[PDB]
RNA sequence: GCAGUCAAGCGUUCAUAGCGACAUUGCUUUUUGAUUCUUCGAUGUCGGCUCUUCCUAUCAUACCGAAGCAGAAUUCGGUAA
RNA sequence: UUCAUCUAGACAGCCGGACGGUGGCCAUGGAAGUCGGAAUCCGCUAAGGAGUGUGUAACAACUCACCGGCCGAAUGAACUA
């Protein structure tokens, strides 16, 4: 009863190894992994198992998944 | 001459005859038509 | 602009009215005499030149109005040129046609000796023609002037040689003799005003 | 008893000054404090500055002058602006005059103490036509002859 | 320059407990409880372990990071208000007229009533906020003490009480009257 | 003309206000002689009248 | 924009820089082979004629002061780099404000001197109550008939910084309740020391302490504990 | 009246209680108000303010050139 | 206004080929408030009775600010039609 | 954009020192670092100006400019658009 009940506010956060879904574009619905962050908006992704080529991409074209 | 700076500091028996003469002088002293542009 | 800010703060005096001048050396008691005789905010600090301008206070004797003009206190040494603080005294003595209270300290605590007090009184003496001088000894409470030696009391006899003068004893702790000083200051001046009225 | 202290500057003839506030609080003396002051400035000019310190205990007479001040360079002369800008022969005369003042001046030898009394001479003519700053930058006399 | 994240740290001592839902902050400890609403500031709080809590702003400009230091400064004053509490002492110096200060209760509202300020007949009422208790100083001449849990309840109620006695249309170099704040100290 | 009168109405507020040191009284003239230096007093007011 | 505007001045004195540091880097390494004794002295609070006493009293000594890390730079903080040997242990000790001493008279005279040398400075001891009347600049030390009333300029300094309640009737300064500033056996506060500073009460004695000694020819670290 | 009377009233009474707080908090704010007047003062009040603000930068840089 | 002086800037790189803000000096009818009684060609038609409305660049009244602002009075300055 | 200062301790701020010859010459009713004119030099120093400000009738007292103790990452000035 003497604890701090402060909430955590859980967020999917970009990092190296976050797997993502590509919502629009040529690939459009294939999983891929963020390899390296470039800046605030551009990331370097790749998924070779699904078939998306290794490429830079913008974060507006991608949607983050909970899996890591 | 006067103020916050005030550098001047200086301006008996001969002052007696003068100021007694200065005072007695003082009581002796007191006792549009046709123009246009 | 700077002579406008200083000319408002000068005291209001009338030369034709009956005044009295309180003149003497610095650090004597002429400020403390003024504080007990009338209502005025004049500082009583124990150093030489406290008042640098003429300070005026008003009192009442026999249903009238008297004003008491304080002086800054003077050193005569060359008698021709003098400090502008000290020069304000001399025209307050020369022009103002009313009695002057020669305020002498026959005691220890001043910047000057007794011998410097009497020599100045003969120097100012030509200003004292038409003015009916009264001399008042302050600080008599601690010295009791029968202490004084026989030859330097003969200097007090030399004070009484200018025709109209008179000596009184006073202090500034007992408040009845500070009253009795101004009564002879008032009654002697009424001898001069009434005689000038009957002409 | 006790042991207090007072000081006094200026003047040349017997007087009571600035000390009239202290003599009002302390023991009173008008003729005694004037002669105790006149004994200090005896055979000293009244025009020059003279600094003293007076210690009394129930009406004592005291007179001493420390002479660490510009009293030294003012001593070796013969008297809008009274010109103290004079020419004096410092070279050997101020060398012995530096010996009296160097009781502590907190200096190592007279070689680092004679130049400390040279800047105090910011008026006089000294030795030669010039006894000032670079006119006495070095000192090729006395020096070790005072130690 | 678009800082990627900044943070500050809130040092929670052993007495107090802090409950933070979305931006509603409650501080409960020895002397009492407090709340403060923060829906406008748009930050993120994170607990690590029971004595230290990190505030955070991700991807913010210069204005959005300058408003992150002040959220540390508000919760720390919510902490010292509950551990130590606040106490402002005021002196009310008059020149000629004795200033009569009282506490009156009209309708259960507990005002502060000032009379005879510079000879005025006007009665001024200063309302007392919730949670500030005014006591008159014992055996110290001319002193009024304000004290409570909140900074902004106490410091406002002391600032209100000195603006109610401002001298109008006169020279403030001459007329000395007024009420002033001596110093801003803690209780313990 | 309106600016021209604007400077004069300020100057008429100076030359009327100051106490006209000659013929006041030989006392009030002579406190102001020592304290205010009659020469600098009379020259500056006559400069404005010019 | 919206940056802090720094105060710009017009005073005569200017800043030193790095070139005064490297001189003290040289003067310490020069004094090692020149003199024979290395004395390190912890002296936190100092007074300048106290320091100017010790300098002029000892011609054979050289009292060299500076920053700590410059003294570690010159004596050599690590054992691998040092000018003369067996020196890295004694430079470990100088944690406070320290100034090195380089004498050549005796090891007995130096350790005897500082116990014999004692002065008096500010307290930073005995208790003091203020009378409930006119306060004086001596503050009840000497009799108040000879005392001087305090200057009223530092009276707003007293009401705000010293926390002492002073309300002023006339040209002097008055308090109405008796107020004690300190009690004996208590560590004095910085507000309590500044009351004793304005009152001019330096009644706590001062002595300088020394912590270690080195001898060049013997080349060994000597630690002596006197306070 | 009755020569200088405010400076005697300063000595024997004090300025005020918070006269040293308020004055010190003036020039703490005057760094913020000079930038506040330059963004306000629409129409010839922004002209004569900019003429006197530029006359102060010239008068201060001459003192730095002096030494 | 003209004629100087001083120099942060400007002039393809630029002190000295040449410009020049901010300051300041030149007298523009006499340094001691005495006066100057000087209206110096308006070549052109609107002015006033009644009545309404609108700007602010505020003469008064509202509230503030600053000055030797003791009050009393009175100035500078802001928001406001 | 060029110039600087720095993790071997910068910048900010608390804390400590901020001295001796000295109350430097003249000025003066008093002017001691500061109402002022001319000045303005040395000693010891880590550092301490014949001295930026507060102001006592003078002094005292405080301040920064100068160095040093703590804390542990960069920071300041000048401009360009
Ligand atoms: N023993 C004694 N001392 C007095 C007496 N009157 C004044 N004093 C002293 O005078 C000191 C003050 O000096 P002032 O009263 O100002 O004398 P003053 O300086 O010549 O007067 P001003 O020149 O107008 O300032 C006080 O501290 C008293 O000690 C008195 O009657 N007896
Ligand atoms: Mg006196």
């Amino acid at each position: 009863s003497t604890d701090s009940i402060v909430k955590a506010s859980n967020w999917r956060l970009v990092e190296v190894g976050r797997v993502v879904l590509i919502k629009k574009g040529q690939s459009a619905g294939k999983l891929a992994a963020i390899v390296e962050i470039i800046d605030q908006k551009k990331v370097l992704i790749d998924g070779p198992k699904a078939g998306v080529p290794r490429q830079a991409i913008n974060l507006g074209q991608v949607v983050l998944t909970p899996l890591t | 001459a006067f103020g916050p700076k005030a550098q001047r500091k200086r301006p008996l028996e001969d002052l007696v005859k003068a100021t007694n003469e200065d005072i007695t002088k003082y009581e002796e002293k007191q006792v549009s038509k046709g123009q246009s542009k | 602009e700077q002579v406008r800010q200083h000319i408002g703060r000068l005291p209001s005096i009338d030369p034709n009215t009956r005044t009295l001048l309180i003149c003497g050396y610095p650090n004597v008691g002429k400020s403390s005499f003024l504080r007990c005789i009338t209502k005025s905010d004049v500082d009583v600090q124990p150093y030489a030149f406290t008042t640098k301008s003429l300070y005026v206070g008003h009192f009442d004797y026999k249903y009238l109005r008297f004003q008491a003009i304080d002086t800054p206190g003077i050193l005569d040494r060359p008698t021709e040129e003098m400090n502008n603080i000290e020069m304000q005294s001399i025209y307050a003595i020369a022009h103002l046609r009313s009695c002057v209270l020669y305020f002498m300290d026959l005691s220890e605590q001043c910047g000057f000796t007794i011998e410097a007090q009497v020599k100045l009184f003969h120097s100012i003496k030509p200003l004292f023609a038409n003015k009916s001088v009264m001399v008042v000894i302050n600080k008599t409470d601690i010295i009791r002037p029968e202490d004084l030696d026989e030859e330097r009391a003969q200097l007090l006899e030399s004070v009484k040689e200018v025709p109209g003068v008179e000596i009184m004893t006073s202090s500034c702790q007992l408040e009845e003799n500070v009253m009795e000083v101004r009564n002879k200051a008032c009654e002697k001046l009424l001898a001069s005003r009434i005689e000038n009225k009957l002409k | 008893x006790x042991x207090x202290x007072x000081x006094x500057x200026x003047x040349x003839x017997x007087x009571x000054x600035x000390x009239x506030x202290x003599x009002x609080x302390x023991x009173x003396x008008x003729x005694x404090x004037x002669x105790x002051x006149x004994x200090a400035t005896k055979e000293f000019k009244g025009i020059k500055v003279t600094v003293q310190l007076k210690i009394q205990n129930r009406q004592a007479a005291a007179s001493v002058v420390p002479s660490a001040s510009s009293l030294v360079i003012t001593a070796l002369k013969e008297p809008k602006n009274v010109k103290h800008s004079g020419n004096i022969q410092l070279d050997e005369i101020i060398x012995x005059x530096x010996x009296x003042x160097x009781x502590x001046x907190x200096x190592x030898x007279x070689x680092x103490x004679x130049x400390x009394x040279x800047x105090x001479x910011x008026x006089x003519x000294x030795x030669x036509x010039x006894x000032x700053x670079x006119x006495x930058x070095x000192x090729x006399x006395x020096x070790x002859x005072x130690x | 320059m678009k800082y990627i994240q900044t943070e500050q740290q809130i040092e929670v001592p052993e007495g107090v407990t802090v409950s933070i839902k979305s931006r509603i902050v409650k501080v409960v400890g020895p002397r009492g409880t407090l709340t403060k609403n923060l829906k406008h500031i748009d930050v993120t709080f994170t607990k690590v372990n029971n004595q230290l809590i990190k505030v955070a702003v991700h991807n913010g400009g210069r204005k959005h990071v300058a408003a992150l230091r002040t959220v540390k400064s508000l919760v720390d004053n919510m902490i010292t208000g509950v551990t130590k509490g606040y106490k402002y002492k005021m002196r009310y110096v008059y020149a000629h007229f004795p200033i009569n200060v009282n506490i009156v209760e009209k309708d259960g509202a507990k005002f502060i009533e000032v009379r005879n300020f510079l000879g005025d007949k006007k009665i001024r009422n200063v309302p007392v906020r919730d949670g500030v208790t005014i006591e008159f100083s014992t055996n110290v001449k001319d002193e009024i003490v304000l004290s409570g849990n909140s900074v902004e309840d106490v410091s406002q109620n002391a600032a209100d009480l000195q603006q109610i006695c401002r001298v109008r249309n006169k020279d403030i170099r001459k007329f000395l009257d007024g009420i002033y704040v001596s110093h801003k100290g803690f209780i313990t | 003309k309106y600016t021209g009168e604007g400077f004069v109405e300020k100057f008429e507020d100076i030359l009327k206000g100051f106490p006209n040191i000659n013929d006041v009284h030989p006392f009030h003239r002579d406190l102001m002689d020592t304290l205010y230096e009659k020469n600098h007093y009379k020259i500056s007011l006559a400069a404005i009248s010019r | 924009r919206s940056k802090r505007s720094k105060l710009v001045t017009l005073a005569q004195t200017d800043k030193k820089g790095r070139e005064n540091k490297e001189r003290i880097f040289d003067e310490v390494r020069e004094a090692l082979d020149t003199y024979r004794y290395v004395w390190v002295l912890h002296l936190d609070d100092v007074r300048t004629p106290v320091l100017q006493e010790i300098r002029t009293s000892w011609a054979g000594s050289k009292l060299i002061m500076g920053k700590r890390k410059v003294l570690q730079k010159a004596l050599g903080e690590k054992r691998e780099e040092e000018y003369k040997e067996n020196l890295y242990q004694l430079s470990k000790l100088c944690s406070g404000v320290t100034g090195l001493l380089f004498t050549d008279e005796d090891v007995n005279t130096v350790k005897e001197y500082f116990k014999s040398y004692v002065r008096s400075d500010y307290s930073r001891p005995l208790t003091f109550t203020i009378p409930e009347g006119i306060v004086y600049s001596r503050g009840g030390q000497i009799p108040a008939e000879e005392d001087v009333p305090m200057i009223h300029s530092l009276e707003p300094t007293m009401r705000n910084k010293f926390e002492i309640p002073t309300k002023i009737k006339a040209g002097k300064i008055t308090i109405d309740s008796p107020y004690l500033v300190c009690t004996e056996g208590e560590k004095l506060d910085v507000r309590q020391a500044l009351i004793l500073k304005q009152f001019g009460i330096a009644a706590s004695e001062f002595k300088v302490k020394v912590s270690a000694y080195y001898d060049n020819d013997s080349s060994t670290v000597e630690s002596t504990n006197i306070n | 009246p009755q020569n200088d009377y405010i400076e005697r009233h300063i000595k024997q009474h004090g300025k005020r209680l918070d006269h040293e707080e308020r004055k010190r908090k003036r020039e703490a704010r005057e760094s913020h108000k000079i930038s506040e007047r330059a963004q306000k003062l629409t129409g010839w009040k922004g002209k004569q303010f900019a003429k006197k603000r530029y006359a102060e930068k010239v008068s201060m840089r001459k003192k730095i050139k002096a030494h």
